[PDB]
Order: structure tokens, then sequence, then C-alpha cells
């Protein structure tokens, strides 16, 4: 019966996913900023080559 | 009182998800006025007084004609499961239609759909497909995905 | 056994889950399991067969079982158990590398040697249903699910 009554459940997974979203979003923004900085520097290395 | 479709509860319990069972059983809690779970005509009449007011006695009598006297939620869930037995999931039908479609996207043209439904021994008829057209989005050739059809069938977003 | 207030045995969430369970499990919803309510649920959830022999256990809780009696009969067998998180944390004292596993022989040694000792027969009786690897790994993480949410 427990899988059925386990439907009776609290909201904590949604806020945990909200935190996961925020952490991943900030990391991906940092990664893309560093990527674009490195890419512009690489284009300057092309000019120097 | 009780009646027993034992095979129906067992199978349909396995067929549904705990989330879908939550939808069904919580809806049946919404029907009942009692706190024990015994649905009966007056319970449904209070639901109708909340959503779809002033029915004739014919509505509740026809419901009782389907639902054999007072009902518990497991009997109610199996009354629904009898209608639900062999319902293909909405994800499955959307993905099948996407694989069928030559645009690989799940779109369909009005006459192409009409033929596909009707043709080579398929039992559909002109009004049978016209019923689908009235359930369809605004243009019957309108490149709409089958997400709309499953949305109106399920009345749910997932 | 002891006769305290029943709530002391169970956290509010656990007794709330038992209340939900009993409201589902009582079938003619008079407030009590009778033998028909039980076999109705057993057939409805389970397969086609019905086993009236189980009536020789319904009688065990005396009279038609009120929710306080239902809770009593579950709680007196359930007592002496602890949450899933503390059982995982207990296994962590032995899985020093946190592999998520203990060796079958090493867990048998740990259980048989110390504290209030298991018999090797009791260990093998766990192993007759517990998840196990032919390579020897006891994946205790799964065992904590099987001990509370599982049993197939
Ligand atoms: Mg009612
Ligand atoms: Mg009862």
């Amino acid at each position: 019966v427990k899988p059925l009554l386990q439907v009776s459940r609290q909201e904590e997974e949604m806020m945990a996913k909200e935190e996961e979203l925020v952490k991943v979003r900030e990391k991906q923004l940092a990664a893309e900023n560093r990527l674009t900085e490195m890419e512009t520097l690489q284009s300057q290395l092309m000019a120097e080559k | 009182t009780k009646k027993r479709p034992q095979r129906a509860t067992s199978n349909v319990f396995a067929m549904f998800d705990q989330s879908q069972i939550q939808e069904f059983k919580e809806a049946f809690n919404m029907i009942d006025q009692n706190r024990d779970g015994f649905i009966d005509k007056e319970d449904l009449h209070d639901m109708l007084a909340s959503l779809g007011k002033n029915p004739t006695d014919e509505y509740l009598d026809a419901m009782m004609n389907e639902a054999p006297g007072p009902i518990n939620f497991t009997m109610f869930l199996t009354m629904f499961g009898e209608k639900l037995n062999g319902t293909d999931p909405e994800d499955v039908i959307r993905n099948a239609f996407a694989c069928f479609d030559e645009e690989a996207t799940g779109t369909i043209q009005e006459d192409y759909l009409r033929e596909l439904l009707t043709t080579m021994g398929d039992r559909f008829t002109d009004e049978e497909v016209d019923e689908l057209y009235r359930e369809a989005p605004i243009d019957k050739k309108g490149n709409f995905n089958y997400i709309e059809f499953t949305r109106i069938l399920k009345h749910g977003a997932k």
C-alpha cells in the first residue's frame, strides 16, 4: 500500500530543484563568460601567429 | 456496501502511475462529502453545485445506473479503470505520430489525416473524423503538433 | 512490550502515514477491518487468490480493530527499528572507503562477531532475500531501500 499512500507528500523536491537550477545556472554563466574571454584571446593568438 | 472487480484494481493499479493515481483518488475525494469516502448521489450533487450547477435528476440517476449504489474510491477508481483499460499513454501516441510524420515533427494535413484514419479497413467514418476536427486546434490542416490533441484528451499538461 | 502512549513510538509523519494507510486499508469504511475488508483489499491489490488462513492473524488484534489498535499491532512489531538515514550512516562505519558495499563474508563476520550476536543462520536468512552480487559485494544502499520501501 505504501507506494500509493506515499503520493501524500511534501513540497521539498521543488525547492531543492530550484536551488539546483540556480547553482547550475550561475556555473554555466561563469563557464560561458570564461569561454568567450578565452575565445577572444585565441583569436588574438591567431592574429599573432 | 461493496462490489468487487478484483482483477481491475490489481491490473489498473499497476497500469497507472502513483501520480496519476493521486489525481484519480484525490478527485474522488473531491466528489465525496463524507470523510469515510462513501460517494453517493448527494455527494456528486454537491460537486455539481460547485462546478456545473442545477442538473436534472436524470444525471444522478444515470450515474447511479453506472455506479451500482454507494461507492468507495477503489470501486470508483475501477469504474474509471474499466473505461481506461487499454488507454495508450499520451507520450507514446505523440512520439508515434512524430515518427509517422514525414516532417518528423508530428504535423498533419486535413485530407491526409482524413484518409489515414479512414483508409484500408480502418473503421472510421466522415462524422467520426469530424468529431476529431471539432476537438482539434483552430485549423484542421494547421501544422499543429499532436501535443494539442493529447492536451485536450488528457486535459493535463504532462 | 510496554504500555505507553502510542505516539511516543512514532514520529508525527510516521503515524500520519499509518492513518492514511488505515483509511485506505479499511474497505467497508466503517472504521474497522473485518475479514471481508481485509480479503477484499488483499485480492484488489494482490492477485486472484485469497487466503482465509490470514483470518488467524486478524483475530490477533482483539475485536474489530480501531485505528489505535491498528497502530498498536503495527507498532509492537515495528518497535526496535530506526530511520533509513541512520541505517545508512551505521553501514558507513564499516564501509570505510564509502564504496556503498560490504563483502558478503565481511558483513557475515561483522554481524556474527560483536554486540548482541546474529547467528550465521540469521545472516543467511537475510541473504536469501537481500540484494547481492555474485562478485561478493553487498550493496547495502539498496538493502536500506528493501528493508523499508521494498519487499517486492
Ligand atoms: Mg459521500
Ligand atoms: Mg471496515
